[PDB]
């Protein structure tokens, strides 16, 4: 903190 | 910037219309609150046990010290925070509420993207204009969660944690745990920009890499123009080499943030965990505060560790939203409603004057083009493939507006009349009809929902298509469209016959499609146009000899202007019209 | 199938090919043990750190097992495990490794699905097949890392804490974690089977009712048969409020798991903690021992909150790796090579013996087929509209099989030679050709790769197609297709022509288009044909006169047989073919 | 756990 966005 | 778009997602926040809703989002902050509470509370029964277990405690205060603690420990989050009872209850009545806001928005776009005049619609496609609607109710909703329970929360309890150390623990512990979270907040950010940019770098060439796997797929002509299967392959090999050169730089630059965030937060436990046992052993604190340290710090890190996602979906959020906005905003109404009041039919006259028009950029279509239909009788248009007739068929139904002149139905001018009764009055078929996916009944009832089962069956043998329906082996039930079978020209015809029969207009704006098929069957289908069209104002558009042969008024435009006026007969003798149909059509 | 499908995610887990990258392999696999090492020795420091604080121990003792302590929790993570130093080394290392296994599986993908038979490719659809490979690559690749990177480990974890406990702690509380854990794998499986079944039934109602929005998007006809623009919202509404009981039903199930979960998690905790405390009271355990149990049940349970997740995308995976494998060895290449040696092209002869074809079921369309066309000679097909004569053709260049009978090139079999020289000897001009989205320079060499750029120019002189290409204002690196200006009918025809020059081949098998265009250019590029078509065998179809008056042979096809043959005057003079050239064209 | 599915 993927990677999602 | 920042405070325009708070303001406008705070004004989301609220749902305004329903009472029961306001009380769950006065429930879910109060949740949040307790989570703080519950976040200070949980490191102190900590040090509060250690500190009873090293001074040889008897057992009964101990046992129920400690069932406190691990039901404090329960309450809150037993990992990452998003774990305990409390903010899962928030996340329940969360969903209940989101909802609403979800529906609101997605009726809203839906609501105004089918108000705005045609050639917005002609102008964008329909993939890019959805997306940006999609987009931008997603980023509303997810702002709102994002922002107000994962990010406010952490700055809520990082300033907490300053107190609370500051106060009631020692004055150095202040001052490291305010280095340690603003130097982890700061190089978080400075970092984040850099890897954005790597990330955008690298989607540009997977979406260039995967439409070159399409294109090859698509095209087998490969094996036509050459043996050239080996030469597409190593064009994807290549595609694929430069894509992965710009994962590889991206997920790196994701490791570098992993590691500088993680020697951050250790640098913070170092200092104070060695600050914590020199004191412990100057008998200044107390072997708990040792622990309670240790679990605080980790607890401040859980949630930071995903701050870089939440920047990069902020902002992406953000500019979504203003997309959204700025989508809604666009009242590009152009042919608008100045004025009310219905639209009087009383039987049907249409009447022009000189009428300028001009949609094409430069060139003008329409200019001094003027004449009359009676009621009850039949114009034809004729002429050279083009624009002008279907464009003044446009012009009758109110799509666009004119930039000069006069129109006017039973001696009324259109442009001074509500838009609603015109498009109610004007029945019309047009080149291709489409049936939507549903069942066939849905699609003739789809000329007027509020009529009946009977009236449907009974246009549909008024048009002659409902043999034809109980062919289908459903019947009225049979899926239509994409998802179901696929419908021939005569049937799609006669369902636009059925449809606009429904409708009961004055005034057919019939525009006869150009669909090869058998004879009979086109035969039929003209005998059906002309006992609908009976007794009621028409205007065809066609290329056949059909309709020129029995109507009332032929004209002929070329590039968009009358050059012959008058009935079938003198159109023939002038040398006109009898070229043209001998020429076009044999 | 649990132990076949491990042993394909094995075989795909070792690089066969390079030896750098099994080193890699085999040092994240080092690290990963090194990893289970951190995770047991942390706590153990931890409770040597408190014994020693609360033995008031001097100063230097404390402050280096302190900072050791630190450092293990910086190599090991700081949270979650996915933080450290460690298993980001492998992280990155990993990163480098799954690169390769991704390039060599889609390239494997891709190379196969260039050689399927042609009647595979008409009958499914690009969209889906494309889907099926992209989504096995991301499978085999999610499906080693999840697995041997995410599960394995974490139930290595397990087993080692219940024996570090059994062993060397007491012998109730590996009871304690055994039951805790058990209960906790049982209770997840067993809730998300369940929570799959909502979630499928969801994510059908949200397709559907994205399809209902892109549909009332396409069809700007609403206004048209009706003021139908409130019907459209309202049919929107009630299938968003379909979708959304759907999601609230899938969501609440979410929630339960997690509270399960946690519950369980709970109960575990305290029964470990209140057992720990009455044993310390006892003089039985230490101080350490409390807050090592603690830490160490925390740090078994962060990994475990993501069990459903995985058994979800293993699932999923597996199912879909199934698919690409079963893609894979989808051998259908119906059309095949038995036997070798190229063509032995020496003039271009063409021999038919009565060739029987079928492709569409049932019914035969190529029956006692049979003609000849001697080198140099033009032959042409002329007919009813229909698939005969593209039929031919496609059988003339070996794309699919004759049923029975005989075909050859100069006196030579086709059946028994290799499909690369056929396809490389015989030229050929579709109905409309395509260019894929590049530089016209590029799609001309296209026809023959190794070829220079002085061949282009002078083949795309010998077309007519070069001034037009100087038309365009950045010339030979103008983008063409979809991403690029679109092109008129002469342009595309005229690159086709000069590719096909590339090619220098023997047999043109021209398939003239019916593309409408003045006759002007039409005439040209007539001529154009003309002196490229020279001194080579050709086949023409077409429905012109141009290629039915100057050809050597005409043949005509009814229902797929010959039933007029000769020339053109002995057609004429029949009463055949003059019919049907004064009817179809006139 | 995400919902990724
Ligand atoms: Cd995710």
């Amino acid at each position: 903190x993927c990677e999602c966005g | 910037d920042f405070g325009r778009k708070l303001r406008l997602l705070s004004g989301y926040l609220w749902p305004r219309g329903s009472p029961a809703l306001q009380l769950v989002v006065l429930i879910c902050l109060g949740l949040m609150g307790l989570e703080r509470a519950l976040n200070v509370l949980v490191p102190i029964f900590y040090r509060n046990i250690v500190n009873l277990l090293t001074e040889k405690a008897p057992w009964n205060s101990l046992a129920w010290t400690v069932t406190s603690y691990v039901f404090l420990k329960f309450l809150q989050g037993g990992g990452t925070g998003s774990t305990g009872f409390v903010s899962n209850l928030r996340t329940f009545l969360w969903i209940r509420v989101q909802q609403f806001t979800s529906r609101r928005v997605e009726l809203l776009i839906f609501s105004h993207l089918h108000e705005l005049s045609l050639r917005w619609h002609l102008g964008r496609r329909t993939g890019e204009v959805l997306r940006i609607a999609d987009r931008g109710t997603s980023s509303v909703t997810g702002l709102l969660s994002y922002l107000v329970f994962n990010v406010i929360p952490t700055l809520a309890d990082i300033i907490i944690g300053i107190i609370y150390f500051s106060m009631f623990f020692n004055a150095w512990f202040g001052l490291i745990v305010f280095l340690c979270m603003s130097l982890y907040l700061t190089l978080t950010i400075v970092v984040t920009e850099w890897r954005t940019k790597f990330r955008r770098a690298m989607n540009t060439q997977e979406n260039a890499t995967r439409a070159r796997a399409v294109d090859s797929l698509l095209n087998f002509e490969t094996v036509k123009y050459y043996n050239a299967e080996s030469y597409e392959v190593e064009r994807y090999r290549e595609a694929i080499i430069k894509y992965q050169g710009l994962e590889w730089k991206s997920s790196a630059s994701l490791v570098l943030l992993n590691q500088t965030q993680n020697l951050v937060i250790g640098l913070g436990l170092l200092a104070g965990s060695l600050l914590c046992a020199y004191f412990v052993t100057e008998q200044k604190l107390q072997v708990g505060d040792y622990v309670l340290f240790g679990t605080y710090i980790i607890q401040l890190y859980m949630p930071l560790n995903w701050f870089g996602t939440y920047y990069r979906m902020i902002q992406t959020n953000f500019i979504d939203m203003e997309n959204m906005f700025d989508l809604l905003k666009e009242e590009t109404e152009v042919k608008d409603l100045p004025g009310a009041g219905p639209l009087r039919f009383q039987k049907g006259r249409i009447e022009f004057e000189n009428v300028h028009f001009s949609y094409a950029d430069g060139r003008e279509t329409l200019q001094d083009v003027s004449f009359t239909v009676m009621p009850g009788q039949t114009l034809a248009l004729v002429g050279p493939s083009g624009a002008g007739k279907s464009t003044i068929l446009r012009l009758l139904f109110r799509f666009y507006d004119i930039s000069s002149g006069c129109i006017r139905i039973d001696g009324q001018d259109i442009s001074q009349v509500t838009q609603a009764s015109l498009r109610s009055h004007i029945g019309v078929v047009p080149q291709d009809t489409v049936l939507f996916n549903d069942t066939i009944a849905d699609n003739i009832r789809y000329g007027r929902v509020t009529a009946g089962n009977d009236e449907v069956e009974a246009a549909a043998q008024a048009a002659g298509i409902h043999d034809a329906i109980m062919a289908f082996p459903e019947g009225y039930r049979t899926q239509v469209g994409e998802r179901g079978l696929k419908l021939s020209g005569g049937e799609k015809q006669r369902v636009a016959i059925a449809r606009t029969i429904l409708k009961a207009p004055g005034i057919i704006l019939l525009d006869e499609a150009t669909s090869a098929l058998d004879t009979s069957n086109e035969r039929a289908i003209q005998a059906s146009l002309a006992k609908v069209c009976a007794n009621r104002t028409t205007i065809v558009v066609a290329h056949r000899l059909s309709t020129v042969v029995n109507a009332d008024q032929i004209l002929v435009i070329k590039d968009g202007c009358i050059v012959e006026r008058g009935r079938h007969e003198a159109l023939l003798s002038r040398g006109g019209v009898y070229a043209d149909m001998w020429q076009l059509q044999q």
